[PDB]
DNA sequence: ATCAGAATCCCGGTGCCGAGGCCGCTCAATTGGTCGTAGACAGCTCTAGCACCGCTTAAACGCACGTACGCGCTGTCCCCCGCGTTTTAACCG
DNA sequence: GATATCGATGTATATATCTGACACGTGCCTGGAGACTAGGGAGTAATCCCCTTGGCGGTTAAAACGCGGGGGACAGCGCGTACGTGCGTTTAAGCGGTGCTAGAGCTGTCTACGACCAATTGAGCGGCCTCGGCACCGGGATTCTGAT
């Protein structure tokens, strides 16, 4: 899962950031293995659009 | 705060490390000695201590981001952080 | 193993010695020795983990000690340390 | 002095910029900084402890590893 | 009659009760022990701060019973019990009897 | 005026506001829906009726707190995931 | 019924509840997420509590397999047994 | 909606120091026999497991009137963002 | 309109009474104390070595002050609205119990098996030779956004 996340990544070889995108990926994952995060983590673009300055 | 959604974004791709040698370093080593005196720390084991800690600072800071966009537009405020630390259990 | 085992009634001989007027509720019975067991437990899994960890194959009484201050409070451990170094010198030394 | 100053006001500025905060105060970082406190102390207590045990006086990755999964959330180190 | 360590020991909580696990559960060959009076000790002196913070808690309400919700109301006082069960919540907790400012009338 | 009331007297009563039999009823219907012909103890369908209304009760206290945080007593569902979230159970 | 009791559950105790909780007003839209996410909770729980008795081969859940597993889901409650 | 600006996303060149990999060895992995020992299956004691019942009604559900507040607009000031410049120190060696 | 009776019907005011729940003892049961034999494991320390702190220089991006500045928590008001509170309906929750029966837990029996012991041998990592993407500095494509 990491390496076809990281070839959808345009990556030849496996790093840290991909394994965290592979482990955010399955919904199943983020459930058992939330308890461990690894370095420099990262999460899918839930930002909400209340953060920029209204007008 | 519209560039700076931006910056979240810039920091959010970056994968290395910040203040290892000169810095933390001298951090764990006070506190070590703060304990017991005459301790070491591994460098990769300092590497990730430091990455532990930025990960879990990223994790709190965003909870806490998130409780402080209940309270309108944007603006952190200490309580926040009491509040979110009490309802986890931390506090 | 048919006679149902509970640790309740340690701890009511404790009470009936302090104060044997008042006392607890069936529930809180429960409760307390619901809490017994998963302490009781949990020093076991610790002992088990740092026998593990550290290649100890045996327990005597620094590992036991070192969990006690593992689960427990620095401040606390450390009295709880002092006081049973005293008490398994003197068993050892009465017999 | 320099122990609290350890971590400057823009590395905490860093950590709000990957960390979801877009508005940040000063009295922020002191929390953020006493938090930290807490958490590299019991960290570092649980290391002393356990590098005591086998009277070692130092701790290795894998002695990080344990003292780490003592706290619950268990995290996965180098080397091992 | 027959010499048992209860009274030698001069501690009313069971020895071999964890000699029972050692022994059956097989954990090791080399195992407990000591450990026993070890644990023993260390449980009988929480059981006594848990009591005397109970006892505590109790007469706050000018009343001499024990409930688990004055177990959840002492445990909650207390920041370091807190703690130790963060992820634990007890049930039958509800609220305090103090009221907050935001709920009374002005 | 009569929320005073029911604070006080709530606060002066204990009892378990959801029911032992419709909860026992969905317990042995969902476990009969997962795995066929098991049994199911009245002390364990306790503890797990326990175990949820401590945490709707601790859910919901955080969701107070949050909502009287942000100057309100209403809720929202965000609010709710809020909770959820920085537990990390979802 | 012995079926299809999804709407079994029912919200106002726990709107009791968080009237006893302080709560003096809900909405309509909170329900509808906390019902299934309450409803995906029990099914975890009893999947994991029916998974744990297993092994003992024994029939039905007992208390200490179930309050073990609340212990291992680190959402604990304790009780009679245990 | 639409053009210009700052930051960002991917790529190129270089330092290197920790990664990619060869060889021994030695302490561990495997195979083989014993057999008392401890797990799997038939049986004793009996407890509570699945489902429903007599009777009363507390409470869930559906519905009516309206108020505290949900959500949005307006005033403020103070209190932290944007940027230029200096030092200063983090990572390098 | 007044003075002096009759009663009467909530309103306490206790007074037994009997019932759910807590607190003590009781028959008995099953597992630890004593104890000897026999196997191993960490206390203590020496020894190779390595590796992480301290330190000198550098040098260029980041910390931090000065100045400009604008925007958003708080407070209050206003349109709406949705449950707050209560009334009508219904329906099984609960107290207490039963019909049928399954297995909790244990007991007995039975039969595959892993510590122990010994010979054979090989996989992972230390040591060490060789090398290549992380990190930093710089440029082209992508994304978001200010001002209009």
């Amino acid at each position: 899962l990491a390496g076809n996340a990281a070839r959808d990544n345009k990556k030849t070889r496996i790093i840290p950031r991909h394994l965290q995108l592979a482990v955010r990926n399955d919904e199943e994952l983020n459930k058992l293995l939330g308890k461990v995060t690894i370095a420099q983590g990262g999460v899918l673009p839930n930002i909400q659009a209340v953060l920029l300055p209204k007008k | 705060g519209t560039v700076a959604l931006r910056e979240i974004r810039r920091y959010q791709k970056s994968t290395e490390l910040l203040i290892r040698k000169l810095p933390f370093q001298r951090l764990v080593r006070e506190i070590a000695q703060d304990f017991k005196t005459d301790l070491r720390f591994q460098s990769s084991a300092v590497m990730a201590l430091q990455e532990a800690s930025e990960a879990y600072l990223v994790g709190l800071l965003e909870d806490t981001n998130l409780c402080a966009i209940h309270a309108k537009r944007v603006t952190i405020m200490p309580k926040d952080i009491q509040l979110a630390r009490r309802i986890r259990g931390e506090r | 193993r048919s006679r149902k085992e509970s640790y309740s009634i340690y701890v009511y001989k404790v009470l009936k010695q302090v104060h044997p007027d008042t006392g607890i509720s069936s529930k809180a019975m429960g409760i307390m020795n619901s809490f017994v067991n998963d302490i009781f437990e949990r020093i076991a899994g610790e002992a088990s983990r740092l026998a593990h960890y550290n290649k100890r194959s045996t327990i005597t009484s620094r590992e036991i000690q070192t969990a006690v201050r593992l689960l427990l409070p620095g401040e606390l451990a450390k009295h709880a340390v002092s006081e049973g170094t005293k008490a398994v010198t003197k068993y050892t030394s009465s017999k | 002095r320099d122990n609290i100053q350890g971590i400057t006001k823009p590395a905490i500025r860093r950590l709000a910029r990957r960390g979801g905060v877009k508005r940040i105060s000063g009295l922020i970082y002191e929390e953020t900084r006493g938090v930290l406190k807490v958490f590299l102390e019991n960290v570092i207590r649980d290391a002393v402890t356990y590098t005591e045990h086998a009277k070692r006086k130092t701790v290795t990755a894998m002695d990080v590893v344990y003292a780490l999964k003592r706290q619950g959330r268990t995290l996965y180190g180098f080397g091992g | 009659k027959a010499k048992s360590r209860s009274s030698r020991a001069g501690l009313q909580f069971p020895v071999g009760r964890v000699h029972r696990l050692l022994r059956k559960g097989n954990y090791a060959e080399r195992v407990g022990a000591g450990a026993p009076v070890y644990l023993a000790a260390v449980l009988e002196y929480l059981t006594a701060e848990i009591l005397e913070l109970a006892g505590n808690a109790a007469r706050d309400n000018k009343k001499t019973r024990i409930i688990p919700r004055h177990l959840q109301l002492a445990v909650r006082n207390d920041e370091e019990l807190n703690k130790l069960l963060g992820k634990v919540t007890i049930a039958q907790g509800g609220v305090l009897p103090n009221i907050q400012a935001v709920l009374l009338p002005k």
